[PDB]
């Protein structure tokens, strides 16, 4: 596969270098050259920057493209969603075509944010590739269940024991699973930030597995080296949040974060649901207390 | 499936653990339940900090919403079934910032010590505890705290009360020698009993300072104190005699009442703050606890429940 660094950098989390390799490499087909944009524009979807994919990509591109676009939008503009949802599923109904795998994925990941796990498994379920075995995976283990999740991963175990891909999905049910397993979880983020390049993804893998196990301190490393690249990286920062608590770093140390959080991404589901609770334990506190 | 917040509600009666979960509505109901805590509005700040805490989060993909990992205290044994959320806030760290509202105590920083003794006394229900001792610990930790409180916060009162009456002076000598039954440290207790010797010298009960002065002695105040309090004792043997009658009994056992800061002698009909043991008189009942705050002080309760220990079958 000459694509292979390309797609590699893009699954672990580099994104910028899976961007610059992309351009470095030649297309050298038709079909290729067709891949090697959808991850680049991929990569630019995960840096955030839906401005470049949806100006980029014009009606002309490829219907990989195409389906690479539809997910930009989505995520892009909140207000389009809900028409972007009912036009996939028109198309998702009214078509068969299962082969064009990247429509498969991007369907699915609309359906995913959508929060219809259903319609993007199902989706999921059409498509042969090794990554729609992964998602799906991923999938049924926010679904919680590991078991569905277990089978899924032999599935793509046994096609490639090796591929990156594989390992990260091993990892993810890994981190499930728990007990001894967050060891096994913990050395495949640690190997792949060996061999490729300790990413912010890779990084906080890793502390989610140390920090399973009771080594809060151990975590510190990992979180302080990511959150140096990228201050406002969510992930980092809840992580920071909990580990700065079992540390017993200040009170105000873990509202920083918090408030560091929502400097970098308002939006952030993370901070909703603190909004979330916020709401209800003043509801609740109503429905105590004593009438007046 | 079941999430993991959820097993971890239903494993565990631990209020804590159910605020790690995220559930507010089911633990402040334990909470309701064991302790008396009916307003949980000074809480708030308690569930959401203690709730941030409860789950880390990796991406498994990108681009795609990230997941979220939930420890468990428990992590090697627990399977799927019986996992239990992570500690996180434990006795000691209750225990060291204790010392916090000591110096405060000296200083003289007593409302900003009563805020840090009630933020430790509600937190601790909050904690997980290993062993059956460390469950007293945790007991006794939260009665010093309400003692300090109450201690305190009659201070803090007497000294606001007008002066000028002949009957408002006994109000404020009675107040005064109320705190010397408060069980502080005897760095404290020194410094309470020093105020009410000499609140007592000038109402010229005499007899009644006598007594405080030789308690104080025995605590081994610094030598300037002592030195003081040596020559007032010897001023009040001259004339060893109480002008006036107060509504106090050195020998007859107290419960101070925490709202009105009268004397509950013994036997007489009390209420108590099933959390902080803080003591009321009955028409009180069913108001919420000042020292607490968050208290109801008729309920009637199970009980803290800090440690699994106390769950047998």
């Amino acid at each position: 596969d000459e694509l292979f660094d390309v797609k590699n950098a893009f699954y672990i989390g580099s994104y910028q270098q899976c961007i610059n390799e992309a351009q470095r490499v030649k297309l050298s087909s038709p079909e290729r050259e067709v891949e090697r944009d959808v991850f680049l524009y991929r990569a630019y979807l995960a840096q955030r920057k839906y401005g470049v994919v949806l100006d980029e990509i014009k009606p002309s591109s490829a219907p990989e493209l195409q389906a690479v676009r539809m997910f930009a939008e989505y995520l892009a503009s909140e207000n389009q969603r809900d028409s972007i949802v009912l036009e996939l599923d028109r198309e998702m109904s009214r078509s068969v075509d299962v082969t064009n795998t990247t429509f498969l994925l991007m369907a699915a990941s609309i359906y995913f944010h959508d929060q219809n796990p259903d319609a993007a498994l199902r989706t999921l379920h059409q498509g042969d590739g090794l990554e729609c075995m992964a998602m799906t995976i991923q999938i049924l283990l926010k679904l919680d269940r590991l078991d569905l999740a277990r089978k899924e991963l032999k599935k793509m175990q046994d096609q490639d024991e090796d591929a990156t891909l594989t390992q990260l999905a091993t990892a993810w049910v890994n981190l499930a699973v728990g007990g001894e397993k967050l060891q096994e979880a913990y050395y495949i983020f640690q190997e792949l930030a060996d061999k490729c390049s300790p990413t912010l993804l890779l990084l906080n893998g890793q502390a989610a597995c140390h920090s399973a196990q009771g080594r809060w301190e151990t975590a510190e490393g990992v979180l302080q080296e990511a959150l140096d690249k990228d201050s406002g990286h969510p992930e980092t920062l809840i992580n920071l949040i909990v580990l700065s608590q079992h540390l017993g770093k200040p009170p105000e140390v873990t509202n920083r974060y918090l408030s560091q959080l929502k400097d970098a991404h308002r939006a952030h589901p993370f901070i909703k649901e603190y909004q979330a609770k916020e709401n209800d334990f003043d509801r609740l506190a109503m429905q105590y207390a004593p009438s007046a | 499936g079941t999430s993991p917040t959820q097993i971890w509600c239903n494993n565990s009666q631990l209020p804590v653990d159910h605020i790690l979960a995220g559930s507010f509505e089911t633990a402040m109901r334990l909470l309701h339940d064991q302790v008396g805590v009916i307003q949980f509005g000074p809480y708030k700040q308690l569930f959401l900090q203690t709730y941030a805490r409860g789950r880390t989060t990796y991406q498994a993909l990108p681009c795609l919403p990230s997941m979220y990992s939930y420890p468990n205290r428990n992590w090697k044994d627990a399977g799927l079934k019986n996992g239990v959320p992570a500690v996180g806030l434990k006795l000691n760290d209750l225990i060291q910032r204790l010392q916090l509202c000591y110096q405060l105590t000296t200083v003289g920083k007593f409302e900003e010590a009563v805020e840090k003794f009630r933020s430790i006394l509600l937190s601790v229900p909050l904690l997980v505890v290993d062993n059956k001792q460390e469950i007293a610990e945790a007991q006794q930790l939260i009665t010093i705290c309400r003692e300090y409180i109450v201690g305190l916060c009659m201070e803090i009162e007497r000294k606001k009360l007008p002066k000028e009456t002949l009957d408002q002076q006994k109000r404020i000598c009675e107040m005064a020698a109320y705190f010397t039954h408060s069980n502080l440290q005897p760095v404290h207790m020194i410094l309470v009993l020093r105020t009410a010797l000499n609140l007592f010298f000038k109402l010229k009960n005499f007899k009644t300072a006598a007594t405080f002065a030789r308690r104080l002695l025995e605590l081994g105040p610094k030598p300037e104190v002592a030195q003081q309090t040596r020559k007032i004792l010897s001023a009040c043997e001259k004339n060893p005699t109480d002008a006036c009658q107060l509504n106090y009994d050195m020998h007859n056992p107290f419960d101070i009442c925490a709202a009105s800061y009268r004397p509950i002698y013994r036997g007489k009909p009390v209420e108590k703050c099933p959390l902080s043991g803080a003591c009321y008189s009955p028409e009180f009942k069913g108001q919420i606890c000042r020292v607490t705050t968050v208290t109801e002080i008729g309920k009637d309760v199970i009980g803290l429940r800090i440690s699994p220990l106390q769950f047998r079958l």
